[PDB]
């Protein structure tokens, strides 16, 4: 998330075991980096 | 430490008595709060 040109990133890796969709259940994200850029972002893309 | 004394920590300022906690800060956590919204414990800017 990206507020006031802050970029805000949380993050969490969790082991699973199922190849249809997202386990049902719950797991918080903790805070990892918080980059000053002051830039407006409007679109993104994956990079695989 | 174990002493009153007027506390300054990263402009987090108190008065209290600093001891020797045992609580469980995250890596990107500095400061608790208590249910009032009072500062319950820190984190030293010097010392982790
Ligand atoms: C949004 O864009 C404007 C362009 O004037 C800029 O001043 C502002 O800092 C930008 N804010 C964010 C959310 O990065």
């Amino acid at each position: 998330k990206n507020i006031d040109g802050y970029f805000k990133i949380y993050s969490k890796h969790t082991p699973i075991n199922l190849v249809r969709d997202l386990p049902q259940g719950f797991s918080a994200l903790e805070p990892l980096v918080d980059l000053p850029i002051g830039i407006n972002i409007t679109r993104f893309q994956t990079l695989l | 430490k174990n002493k009153c004394v007027n506390f300054n920590f990263n402009g987090l300022t108190g008065t209290g008595v600093l001891t020797e906690s045992n609580k469980k800060f995250l890596p990107f956590q500095q400061f608790g709060r208590d249910i009032a919204d009072t500062t319950d414990a820190v984190r030293d800017p010097q010392t982790l």
